[PDB]
């Protein structure tokens, strides 16, 4: 479980890994390494109903979606709803005790484009299973903890439901389209967005505030996006931006990166965590151009 | 660009040649008058060429040159020639005899001073064959308050301190006028180097300072030329008018190993700008990259 946004995978004074919680976030349970020469702390060892201030209630029997919405409403309760990574991680060992996936809750008004809970709470979490899965509009928590997006107008063997732009002088966009230019990445960006309109160059950082104005940006259409770009890259044998400009927002992990390459990858936490990582093969442009930040 | 013959030097058309023979001053007269003529001095620069040459100038023996003078009184012609304009005696022997037919005289000393001679022995001698200095100019101004703002005079040798002060000499007329050297120290310690505008590093060769010029440890020494002409003086330097002569392979990398070195170098069209080494440091530092380093 490496999410590969905190790790350099690449071909490659002890290192020793670590869980690290980010307070209610949307990707709790990530797995960093450091030197393990500190002090932590240590909370589990493996040997051979209210929850966190919420109430849920499991019915075994089978029936549709709207049935199940029907059968507890009577009781003053709402079908399921997943927007905190504990909750989800609870309803998923529940399903998992249960042996079946059950009934999620929650429903879209124009052809699974708009997905919207019946709570009416801003979307802050999304754990999506797979991109061409997408045929009806509905989900429905799967074994493996993911969302499987199907029709819910059949019958699982239970249910659960519970009860409780213009920024700083700059403007920005988004190009979604399918692209398959797999080389020279490094001398054609700045005429590709100065064809657009003059005075556009690449994006740079030279405030303090854009980086939390572009990650609350950021979670508006992820679905299928999880990574974030960067405009650094191999320029004057040195890692700096595009233009012919110094640079003063350091972006380094730790240590001092060396990396020689014509190209590598810049990536932008989910806190803002300055991430390096040396590629090799060029499997990793899904995800740089199609359906990211450019 | 008149080149002559195995040996004789040239200057401005003619050149010289020393005879390796020891003979009297009528057998010197009779042997270069070779199908040569002798020496005679007209300018600045013959005497830097006599001066470099003659085998270290063999600082204990003499030259000769011809001189002549028959009618009474004395008076000094040359032998080929009329232009008398430079006279380099020694300070002070004129050695000028009661009354004698045959005249002659000689190079003596390092300097090349003029002496008379009995002319009686035999001896080597020198014979020829067919404002600004000749390699450089040497510029003056008309007022200089400040001290060293558009020039830095800088000397090496004793012959260039002698040009310097005959030209200043030719330039200067009355007392009471300083000059500026390029001797100073700004670290106030005591060292006195050749002062320069930065990166002056050698070894201090001769120096002419007087009886007792330096009394301050530090500031810039002058030059005047009232009475102790030609020698260093010692005065501040922090306001003091003056003036002054002025001398006048992951992805896209190409390289390779034969000189232990991975380079990276670019053409001159292909280019968006002329790029050279001066600021790669502002580049290329960011990765451990000095100039070209050849073993």
């Amino acid at each position: 479980n490496f999410h590969p946004l905190l790790v350099s995978g690449r071909l490659r004074r002890y290192h020793c890994a670590l869980i690290l919680n980010l307070q209610k976030s949307p990707f709790t349970g990530t797995w960093n390494f450091t030197s393990c020469s500190e002090r932590h702390f240590v909370s589990l060892c493996q040997k051979y109903v209210k929850y966190l201030n919420n109430l849920y209630k499991i019915i075994p029997k089978t029936l549709t979606w709207h049935s199940a919405k029907r059968e507890c409403l009577k009781s003053n309760m709402q079908l399921v709803s997943i927007t905190d990574p504990y909750q989800q991680a609870f309803l998923s060992v529940q399903a998992l005790l249960h042996n079946s996936s059950l009934w999620i809750g929650l429903f879209s008004q124009d052809d699974e484009l708009n997905f919207g809970w019946s709570d009416g709470k801003r979307l802050h979490f999304s754990r999506w299973a797979e991109t061409n899965g997408q045929l009806e509009d509905c989900v429905v928590l799967d074994t493996d903890g993911f969302w499987k997006t199907v029709d819910c107008n059949d019958n699982q063997p239970g249910a659960i439901c519970y009860y409780s732009i213009p920024f700083q002088n700059c403007c920005y966009n988004f190009i979604i389209t399918k692209n398959r230019h797999m080389a020279t990445t490094q001398d054609e960006v700045h005429t590709k967005c100065q064809k657009l309109n003059p005075k556009s160059h690449i994006l740079s950082i030279r405030d303090e505030k854009e980086n939390n104005f572009v990650l609350e940006q950021l979670l508006y259409f992820n679905y299928m996006a999880s990574w974030v770009m960067l405009g650094i890259t191999y320029r004057n044998k040195s890692l700096m931006w595009f233009d012919k400009t110094p640079l003063s927002y350091t972006h380094w992990r730790a240590g001092r990166p060396t990396i020689k390459n014509e190209k590598f990858l810049a990536g932008l936490s989910t806190d803002g965590f300055w991430d390096i990582q040396t590629f090799k093969v060029i499997e990793e442009a899904v995800y740089f151009h199609q359906h990211s930040i450019l | 660009d008149t080149r002559c013959d195995a040996g004789w030097l040239p200057n401005n058309g003619f050149c010289y040649l020393l005879v390796n023979e020891s003979n009297s001053w009528d057998k010197a007269h009779a042997k270069c008058k070779f199908s040569s003529d002798l020496i005679s001095i007209h300018s600045l620069a013959d005497v830097e060429v006599v001066v470099t040459k003659l085998h270290n100038e063999d600082i204990k023996e003499e030259v000769w040159i011809g001189l002549k003078n028959i009618n009474i009184p004395t008076l000094f012609q040359w032998s080929d020639g009329t232009e008398v304009t430079l006279t380099y005696w020694d300070e002070n022997e004129p050695n000028v005899p009661y009354n004698k037919t045959p005249n002659c005289v000689s190079y003596l000393g390092e300097l090349g001073q003029w002496k008379v001679q009995s002319c009686e022995e035999k001896l080597k001698y020198v014979c020829k064959r067919k404002k600004r200095h000749g390699e450089t100019c040497y510029k003056i101004y008309e007022d200089e308050v400040p001290f060293g703002t558009n020039c830095n005079l800088t000397i090496t040798s004793r012959f260039e301190q002698e040009y310097l002060n005959d030209l200043m000499k030719k330039y200067d007329k009355s007392l009471r006028k300083y000059f500026w050297t390029g001797l100073r120290d700004v670290d106030s310690c005591g060292e006195y180097n050749w002062a320069t505008v930065g990166g002056r590093r050698r070894a201090v060769t001769f120096s002419n300072w007087n009886f007792l010029e330096p009394a301050s440890p530090g500031g810039c020494v002058a030059m005047s030329t009232g009475k102790s002409v030609g020698k260093w003086e010692v005065k501040d330097c922090r306001s003091f008018k003056a003036l002054s002569i002025c001398k006048k392979c992951p992805e896209g990398w190409q390289s390779f190993p034969a000189s232990l070195s991975c380079y990276k170098v670019f053409h001159a069209e292909r280019i968006v700008r002329k790029r050279n080494w001066e600021e790669a440091e502002r580049f290329c530092q960011a990765l451990g990259a000095h100039l070209s380093s050849f073993s």
